[PDB]
């Protein structure tokens, strides 16, 4: 899970 | 010519999730951190009904998500979320009792990064169906 | 994408055998060794009509039947008998003259022997038609 | 058992061209060295619309012919000419604008001799659409 | 042909 | 493009 771009 | 083979139905699917970037007011009680809103979902071509062979859709949150196994047991199978971040769902697809199918596994990464507003990631695939038992059959070619 | 391929129709046919032990009182003028009542088949899935495309279907049975070479020309496509033994069933399917096509063969061991009542032995399978010509095709897609 | 698959979809198509040898009494203002009356064409199964997928059919002739790229952008998708000699064709098949798919090239030989009266090279063969879109696929099971 | 079990 | 047999 990674914050988007 | 004609020859014998095994015999199998195709039943086609659209699954995915549609996102937007929240703006500067949020819904009330949304998490803080939280910057988007966004709906997974496994549905029919058309929005044509699929629960006629598919009894209920388990989507699997990250799980930064409170009870994150979710069981959605009548259509439409999806469901909406806030959330900050992009993760894997592993998405259980259980069919009718009649089918007698184990379940259908697959998966999809959550989109929220604008394009290269609204954002989408669809798949428009189908689930073949390999030797159906023929009540099973007849569910299937009902519709 | 498009590309042009061979075309081919597909139709579900289902086929087997159902037995049962005959109790101690047997039909009248069944021969005193048989055993078994039984019954070989050709169908279509709900019992729906196949003959619009199947002409007849005839099964050969063991040698010990007389005239074992049964021609069955209008449906149901089926025959029931008595006996003591199992064999196999060579099963001709002959598809009707606007097909222009050439005997489906295959073959069914018949099952007498109980579950590991009445026992079955069915395989729910399809008939691929490879290029059909085109007034066969208008008889298969009329059903 | 289930598993998920690429969409695809398949459409019959039926393609060629019918000739005759013309009698001793030609059309009117057909060139003199002409002797064959010929249609090239691109149709469905029992002459069913395909229009509802296909926008237009361009036909190549010889460059013998005057403006040979012949574009016929309403059914029946076909042709008619005189001529003298055989020669390949190639077809394009343009489908309507919701497809967003690209020309289906193909390739005939005009047949114009006699049988090993009305001469005919006619394939009856179907065209597979992979990976539609909803809406295409809307357009598709629409008929 | 074989008698059945 | 050739004439016909």
């Amino acid at each position: 899970k990674s914050a988007p771009a | 010519g004609s020859r014998i083979k095994t015999l199998s139905v195709s039943r086609p699917i659209i699954y995915g999730n549609t996102a937007k970037k929240m703006g500067s007011v949020k819904p009330p009680n949304a998490p803080a951190e939280h910057t988007h809103l966004w709906t997974i979902f496994v549905r029919g071509p058309q929005n044509e009904d699929i629960s006629y062979f598919i009894k209920k859709v388990v989507f699997k949150l990250h799980d930064t998500y409170p009870n994150p196994v979710r069981s959605i047991e009548a259509p439409p199978f999806e469901l909406t979320e806030t959330g900050w971040g992009e993760f894997d769902i592993n998405i259980k697809v259980y069919f009718v009792e009649e089918a007698n199918e184990k379940v259908l596994n697959f998966y999809h990464r959550l989109r929220l990064h604008p394009y290269a507003a609204e954002v989408s990631s669809v798949y428009f695939d189908e689930i073949v169906f390999n030797e159906p038992n023929e009540e099973f059959f007849k569910i299937l070619m009902s519709r």
